[PDB]
């Protein structure tokens, strides 16, 4: 982060910092703290772990009057997939959202196995739209989240009452969820442009009727709706 | 005890001591079964597949607490002489009951 | 303590080791040796070792290994159905993958540590065994869509030929493998 | 829930009970599926018998209505009262009640069976055999559907136990264990401080 | 502290006492007294006191006590199934075990320390109550074995007689016990 700050705020670089495993850092911190007879915290981690993590995470940002930037993507492995574990819990209290990988999606052979339902970017609303990526970005993202959540909870309902009792809309949302997981989330090693990703998102949304897209205004539906997923 | 079917066979049921209706279309069959179910006292009601694939799905709103009247789909008159697949019927009944639709 | 992997020692070990060979007592109870649970086991070295395999045993080998792993996964995906209903209630496509999973287990995965020739297996002999198994599976999958039912396929002598591939010596294996490939090709052509 | 060692043992016993319940429900499901697969063969045999009876009834009806005037056969049928020939008695299947249709076959109660048509009386026996096949198929099929819904309920219970109950109990067990380990660590800290104070007093002023 | 039986004092006492009478908060909440946790309690003096019981109470008293203990163990075993599928899903024999266990808990184990009569119980009165309960259970199992519905066995007035046998004075108890035994025989004679 010292190198990143130097580059960004003395040479106008846009720096992306990737911290490969903060879990290992927290174990090292627990070692160092417990070596000094300190009162342990929630699971033996030092009580000042929040402050120590903050002194790392808070160094990212943008400064008024300067062109550079520092962006951080910490990566941590949640022990036993418990998010209430002190490491992810304290990280979440400091960072501006989180991206959570899904073991179920990984089990189904999807890469990268990102689960959008528990994921969130707090600063997303101020960084998308006209003049930044393109106008319909926010509405498309909201509609994707709504439709995928509906597909997921309909899928959960299916396990109880069976598939034969669902309406046409629930079946369509199941198809949308399956296609979404297979094509939007599952992308392998492809380097997709934002325009390509929006194209795929709109193709997935076209599997739903126009009247189902409550999030999206009719102008963007007129502009972009009606593209077939059959195109590669 | 009732069986609803085409009039040429509705005579045989009352010829056997039972009672039967002559029906010509699916809407007539649905009206007949609601107009039979609203009143109790009938042990069995039968409708063929020709004008009703699912007799229970036509009156489930009334049988769900008082399912004493038994319902059964029967073969059509042409399909009676020419026969019909019971393996397919077995698999669809498996789909309705256990749901796997996987058997041999 | 009681096989509970959640122990901090096991979590610390699995974070740094590149492979995990899950030894299972249930498999040993069924007399499946080595009792290595292929469902829970993993290896992080496959991608790095792939060029060595392509250079040294076969350029096809990684694809065959992935195909065998996929067949094992498909067999594992049918366990709850086979638990609920007998294997005879399965469709011919599902019965085929069940029988091929049985073949894979009992003729490739199982290995007799006390046998005079089966205690050791080279990479090429294993590759030939997977070749035979996958060729048989493909031929049987074609025969199924040719209207051939499962139980004539299960009676073919190629079953016993593949079952005996483990116990043939290393220097005699190439001839046995080519003969087996030829007769697996032949046995399904003559089948009705 | 208050984290205590006794409470932790209680939760672990509950987890063991839930696992044993899952196993017991799976065995019950296996028994139900065996019964269902016997009953499906019985149902297919009953359905084939119904097909045969339908053929033998409507073939006779077609011939009788052509050899003899439809009005005569209609009047002969109208002379027979539409009586209540069958009774519904609730048979018990795996703790549930299903009605079994017991046909009295009230041949003596069918007043005025005599008729001028030559083959109507045989058609009467044929159509009564048809009704008997109907009641047989209905009797088998109601039991089949009840067994199917019992299997559905058992699978629902198994899924609920495996997805909602057991993971929840496991999470509570983990939480209680974490709290107990926290308390152990605090006790160790206190004991270390006490030992330090004892050593300080002894080594500085005895 | 907190009702935690794993605390050091309770565990230390567990290792030296001959009898352990564990009290249960759940029983006390529902005003079931003396609120002894039967599952968690034990006594190491049972075998050594048997000759005294035979000489002073009855020759078959240990057998009756063991029968009551076995019935309680069977009820505890069936309660695991009951809490899973409900009492109405059991068979008639298991439901009879459940109901007899409830009878034992409410009519034998329960004792009101502030009642003018139930505060003290003699050994012979307790023996008579146990004998009545066991005779009722044997007659009920015999009747159930010949198709008698359990739902009408529970409605017999002799059930209430056994339930209220607790509040019978010591000198009036033998006549009550004789009458209750006669009624136990007669009521199950009446049920076919």
């Amino acid at each position: 982060l010292t190198v990143a700050e130097y580059l960004a705020f003395e040479h106008d670089y846009h720096v992306l910092v990737i911290l490969t495993d903060m879990t290992n850092y927290c174990e090292a911190l627990r070692e160092i703290g417990a070596a000094r007879e300190e009162i342990p915290g929630r699971r033996g981690y030092p009580g000042y772990m929040y402050t120590d993590l903050a002194t790392i995470y808070e160094r990212a940002g943008v400064v008024e009057g300067k062109k550079g930037s520092v962006t951080q993507i910490p990566i941590l492995s949640m022990p036993d997939d418990d998010r209430t574990h002190p490491i992810p819990d304290l990280t979440g209290y400091i960072t501006e959202g989180q991206i959570q990988l899904s073991r179920e999606l990984h089990r189904k052979g999807i890469y990268p196995p990102i689960d959008p339902l528990p994921s969130l970017s707090r600063l997303m609303n101020n960084g998308v739209g006209k003049g930044k990526t393109r106008e319909d970005h926010k509405q498309v993202s909201d509609q994707l989240y709504s439709a995928y959540a509906n597909g997921v909870d309909i899928r959960k309902l299916v396990a109880i009452i069976g598939e034969d009792a669902l309406t046409e809309n629930d079946r369509r949302y199941l198809q949308f969820a399956d296609a979404f997981e297979r094509f939007f989330i599952n992308q392998g090693q492809q380097n997709r442009s934002i325009e390509e990703s929006l194209q795929i998102a709109w193709a997935l949304l076209s599997m739903l009727p126009q009247g189902e897209l409550k999030r999206i205004s009719k102008d963007h539906i007129g502009k972009y709706y009606g593209q077939k997923l059959e195109e590669i | 005890m009732a069986v609803i079917a085409d009039p040429e066979t509705a005579q045989g049921f009352r010829l056997a001591g039972l009672e039967g209706y002559g029906a010509s279309s699916a809407e007539e069959a649905q009206s007949l079964l609601e107009t039979l179910v609203e009143r109790g006292g009938y042990a069995l009601v039968a409708v063929d597949e020709a004008l009703l694939p699912d007799p229970e799905r036509a009156v489930e709103r009334l049988m769900r607490g008082r399912d004493l009247p038994v319902l059964l789909p029967i073969a059509g008159l042409k399909e009676a002489f020419q026969g019909h697949d019971v393996e397919g019927y077995m698999r669809e009944l498996v789909r309705k009951t256990i749901g796997f639709d996987i058997k041999l | 303590p009681g096989g509970d992997m959640s122990e901090p020692v096991t979590q610390s070990t699995l974070r740094i080791v590149g492979a995990f060979w899950r030894l299972d007592a249930s498999l040993a109870f069924r007399r499946h040796f080595p009792a290595i649970n292929w469902n829970g086991s993993y290896s992080l070295f496959t991608s790095a070792l792939d060029p060595w395999y392509r250079e040294n045993v076969a350029e096809d080998y990684p694809e065959l290994r992935d195909a065998i792993s996929e067949l094992l996964q498909r067999e594992a995906g049918l366990q709850e159905i086979v638990q609920l209903v007998g294997p005879d209630a399965l469709q011919d496509a599902e019965r085929l993958v069940i029988e091929v999973g049985r073949i894979i287990r009992e003729d490739f995965l199982q290995q007799n540590a006390y046998h005079e020739v089966d205690a050791y297996c080279s990479m090429k002999k294993a590759y030939g065994i997977m070749k035979m198994i996958l060729a048989f599976y493909k031929e049987a999958e074609a025969a199924i869509k040719r209207g051939v039912s499962i139980d004539e396929i299960l009676q073919l002598p190629v079953l016993e030929r593949i079952g005996r591939a483990r116990y043939v010596s290393e220097e005699e294996f190439p001839a046995y493998f080519e003969e087996a490939m030829k007769e697996i090709q032949g046995a399904f052509k003559a089948l009705a | 829930v208050s984290p205590t060692r006794m409470n932790l043992l209680q939760r672990r016993g509950q987890l063991r009970l839930a696992q044993k319940g899952v196993d017991l429900l799976k065995k019950k499901r296996d028994a139900l599926v065996a019964e269902f697969f016997g009953l499906v063969r019985e149902a297919m045999e009953a359905r084939k018998a119904l097909d045969q009876a339908a053929k033998e009834a409507y073939a006779a009806l077609l011939l009788a209505q052509a050899f003899d005037g439809p009005e005569v056969v209609a009047g002969a049928a109208l002379g027979v009262p539409p009586l209540e020939g069958v009774e519904a008695e609730v048979e018990n299947v795996w703790g549930s009640k299903v009605p079994r249709l017991k046909a009295t076959f009230p041949d003596g109660a069918l007043l005025s069976p005599v008729g001028t048509p030559a083959y109507t009386l045989e058609a009467s026996r044929a159509f009564r055999r048809y009704a008997e096949a109907l009641i047989r198929v209905a009797n088998t099929e109601t039991r089949l559907k009840k067994i199917g819904e019992e299997i559905k309920k058992t699978t629902r219970r198994v899924n609920a136990l495996e997805q909602v109950v057991i993971p929840g109990i496991r999470a509570q067990i983990r939480f209680i264990q974490q709290v107990l380990e926290q308390r152990e660590r605090e006790d160790t800290f206190r004991l270390k401080r006490i030992k330090g104070k004892i050593e300080a007093r002894e080594a500085e002023e005895e």
